[PDB]
């Protein structure tokens, strides 16, 4: 995906983070676990709650067929509405099945996205203080106990 | 020690497409299109719709004698009718401006019908011998029950001068028609006179009607054909008819009342004895969805229509293996 | 000592709106929806609009006495007509194919009205009594303008046979008529022969009318009906009539000059005294906008009409607090 | 937003920056202040001048309602007609509103990629000589005089 | 020693065009529209279209002597006609209906033209005397070849019952006509009886036609007119005519055969002796893109038309100077 | 570019690799020369594919003009009928014309993106290993072989 994290340097997801969409494992002598970073997963709840409301709402007014009725000698103009009621019908189905391809690859691309940033900003805290391992992972060169890394999450490392 | 980033899986089976890729397993989705209905026609916001059955808008409208379930009908919320009913036209003919007619029919809810020329007003014709075997009620050679087949009296049609004014507030339905005859002689056995007019004016009509002769197949067992015309006469307006043969009197006319949207729905289904807030031609729709695939003719607060088979939206990320 | 990556704010306030956010406040942004008008109509490109006021389009062109505004009027950039124009078919009819007409006339600019039946050319026949109260001018009773209602003369109306060609090279908009009287005796005090025929020729025209008696309601104190016809003579052709009675004859026709770019406009507006290069219904446009959202129907360099309240593109970045 | 510097590790716009759309902040012993990066500015100003008037341009075909009568038994055809001018005014509204919104998606977008792209353009060039501050910021670990700034900025530090 | 990430170039000098930036030069690009056609008029799917050339619809389905060519036609494709062709209607009329049929022709493929009323057929008629210099067959007053011009004998006009029976299981194209002579005498020289009619009846059809006598433009050398009236007769259905006079009747009419898909062509091109799988009026695409901007009307397995001059995607990277 | 990789911090491009779309160059003691990255490049190649193939078949159902006569009197529905054709000729090319422009432009974003992330699975590899040059390049602090260049590519490093 574009942005490299998601199915990329992080080779998979974690079953065992059923608190949100993007967070942190911590593993040290204490003990090891998952913890769900709640803004940048609300940060994308919104967005995406805010994009469906907008894809469904966007598509309220849309052209809606009306029976309509010919005689035998009224052919051309039958023929003419009904290539008229299957050319609108043609056209949103269309903008629709476009719209929904098209969002799918920017929710998939926006998570990806905000897998990145919440990488990045933990690489940033880290700085030479930890080996970046390549995976998604950040080894310590020294010692990170419970409020060590409660630290890194909460964002004052240092 | 080690701190890592990472995101959610989870047992989702839900795939999703993109441009790049189809069938992308995510964590959450949302479906967006309906693709059920219950297969039933039902009442639409409590409110059930006018189901003719066999019965055409013609045969119901002019009061075909299989038409008697619908003599008097109550106000309806949506139209249904056959294909092909069977129950239409009972005498052969035309139905003038039938789609027009149809077409005015669809913004309109509720129709009272109030007779305007008594079938025991005709002092110097026959009112009573207008009858067809075309047109069947109990084994008996009977007619369109809501028009009058005005015939000779003591071997004379008198020139007809008749007139109705519409002192209701409401708009009226007013239907007539005409006889062909196949023969000259079928002219004179009917109504003397060898050659007739029916003239009919309203503030707005101009109509001066001619019977033709020809000689024509015998579509139920008829060579003769009737030719029925309608107009909406306004409040305070008056219609004139004068004619001395092959007229087809008012006896009965509509009142146009609710003025209600409403559609004339092409099908096969008989009444499913249901209520829904959106119907179609197939079913009814009970969906939160903002897209359905089922029919284009609705009526209803409904989803959009589209052709689709699938509109699934990605909410949650690729879902890993 | 340090040095830092950084990005404008100032002290903007304008908003877009995105899929994911709305009021999403930037620092530059461009409206391209033009949403004002000047609630006039206006000449367009100096060339004023022919605004008939009370006049309809029928009114204005068979000449009905009161609206004489329009007995010669200059190339139009476009035609305004009231919804409900109270100077329109002053003695009560129809307008054959009138819409085919007003359609015609949607593509042209400049009439040129000429005479082709003198009114002083009918030897055998009164044609200075055609007249009604129906269509009072200055009090008195008067007719449609630049037809002529032909009336027997010493108690004859002898068969009419006139013809005229079109020697112009511009096409000719000829237009007639045909009088229903209500009964036999009006007919017999008219135009003596009781049973008549108006019969109109041309290379392609081939019609042939017959008077059609009914009685029906008084439309501006008249049961009587006119009925209006035209054509289009091309050059080098000729228009032949004969008649025995119930003819409305030309006396004068337009010559198609112009054929402009045009429309009709449904307004009750009156003429504002201004000038544009854009009008709609309800205003004219002066704007360098792509869109307008102020009325579908526009003639001139127009914006495109959407349906929004707003079109915003962001031009600068998130604003920041 | 998906480069994370707009907003992001870069907390918020500089109002003291009226010179251009991107550029450095500066501060040493001399002083401070503001410095338009000019042609990363330029190649914005470019592409958002050509998105608008491509925008602008691809909608200028586009469906003209055309007044047209019908009489009174004539109501089908009117409908039609109607139902047909509609039709295309929906169709082209919707395209109209969508084109901005996901347009504008895009733009702001764009804008911080132009500052990602930056950043990432200085980061690169200090190297182990100054500290990345987390912040859109480079503290150097030794003593940086205008001209120091300026090769910084123009392209050419060490 | 070092090692580097990096990307292809080539020597490509294709572009595409994004929103931001036009004239992108790429390392690979797929075009997706057809530009080409062949200019040519081509059998489609193997099967030859029929080009009628000067000769028009009506002059074919009539039997314009002139349109000999077209006596007996296969099976075609398509149907290719000019703009303004020579050979339709030598005889100056009307084609009543004209365009319900040529749409009615658009859903087929094959005619098959077979005798319904033989020309030696009638009695009491001269059927060989109904001739015109308006319609010459290699210099002789000769008539449309379908249609027999049925005139007085021995000076009488006896009313003519004639009545075909649809026994074929193909549905039939039968075509007819009538006379309006210009006035009173020739009435008389051609008929004999002054006042005339022609009644025709199916099971569905309720006509009678009375001829119009007006002075009109000589068209084609000829003031008279004639006015051609069609039906389609179902299988099991009969057509019965009545008239003393003014009758072109049939004498064949068409078997309606293959109900192909089908279209009549507006083009001033002839054959090109050519296959093609997708036609358009201005020539033939062979083409595997998604699109083409040839022509709007198109027949076969065809690209999507669109009005653009150009489609490329972009497939590569930007190729670097 | 949005990735800032291609026409970015990576000048230009490599005429002397022919292999595939992307990969690297080496130069040692040993030579030098280009290999093509295979599973990047095919997953873009995939990428393009499916792009294109959706981009004609979403392109599949669309007005076909059916040809349709009218006499000199019904000149009000032959207008309607004109408007009617030519205004869905004018949305589908619409259609046309911006979906490739929006998708041209995400395409070569696509390359971009697959060059930075490239870029990156190499840097995390390369550690303090090798100076990161700026321009694409990576100078090694100490002697790197073809079997260590190899390992690289591979990406199997230390």
């Amino acid at each position: 995906g574009l942005f490299g994290a998601i199915a990329g340097f992080i080779e998979g997801g974690w079953q065992g983070m059923v608190d949100g969409w993007y967070g942190y494992h911590h593993s040290n002598e204490q003990g090891s676990g998952y913890a769900a970073d709640k803004e940048s997963t609300q940060k994308a709840i919104d967005g995406v709650t805010n994009k469906v409301n907008s894809i469904i709402d966007k598509m309220n007014t849309q052209f809606e067929a009306v029976g309509r009725e010919f005689n035998n000698l009224e052919r051309r103009i039958e023929n003419l509405n009904k290539k008229m009621e299957d050319g609108f019908l043609d056209v949103w189905t269309y903008n629709a099945e476009l719209l929904v391809l098209m969002e799918n690859e920017r929710t998939l691309d926006f998570h990806d996205s905000n897998v990145k940033n919440l990488y990045d900003k933990v690489r940033l805290q880290l700085r030479d203080n930890a080996k970046e391992l390549g995976n998604g992972c950040f080894e310590f060169y020294h010692k990170c106990d419970n409020e060590c890394m409660e630290s890194v999450r909460n964002g004052t490392y240092d | 020690d080690q701190i890592c980033i990472g995101y959610h899986a989870n047992n989702s089976t839900e795939q999703v497409d993109t441009i790049m890729e189809k069938n992308v397993t995510v964590t959450h989705a949302q479906d967006i299109l309906e693709k059920k209905h219950n297969g039933k026609l039902c009442d639409l916001d409590g409110v059930k719709p006018l189901i003719l059955r066999d019965c055409s808008v013609a045969g119901w409208l002019l009061g075909n004698p299989m038409c008697d379930e619908f003599i008097n009908v109550p106000e309806w919320s949506y139209i249904v009718e056959k294909a092909n009913p069977v129950n239409d036209l009972c005498y052969p003919g035309d139905f003038n401006d039938y789609e027009e007619l149809k077409h005015l029919l669809s913004r309109i809810n509720h129709f009272e019908k109030i007779q305007i020329i008594p079938k025991s007003s005709w002092s110097s014709h026959e009112a009573s011998l207008g009858v067809s075997s075309a047109c069947p009620y109990q084994g008996k050679s009977s007619f369109f029950r809501n028009v009058v087949w005005l015939i000779k009296k003591n071997s004379t049609y008198p020139t007809i001068k008749r007139s109705y004014n519409n002192t209701n507030q409401e708009d009226l339905l007013v239907l007539w028609g005409i006889h062909h005859p196949n023969d000259a002689a079928e002219q004179t056995k009917l109504y003397q006179n060898p050659t007739t007019y029916i003239s009919v004016g309203t503030s707005t009509l101009n109509q001066r009607l001619v019977p033709r002769i020809a000689t024509r197949s015998k579509v139920n067992g008829q060579s003769g054909r009737m030719e029925f015309f309608w107009t909406i006469l306004k409040p305070n307006d008056a219609i004139n008819f004068e004619s001395n043969g092959n007229f087809i009197a008012p006896e009965y006319a509509y009142k146009i009342v609710k003025k209600g949207d409403s559609t004339i729905m092409k099908s096969e289904l008989e009444y499913g004895n249901c209520n829904t807030k959106c119907q179609t031609p197939m079913g009814a729709i009970n969906s939160s969805m903002p897209f359905h695939n089922i029919h284009p003719l609705t009526i209803g607060e409904c989803p959009k229509y589209v052709k689709s088979n699938r509109l699934v939206l990605a909410t949650g990320l690729r879902n890993s293996p």
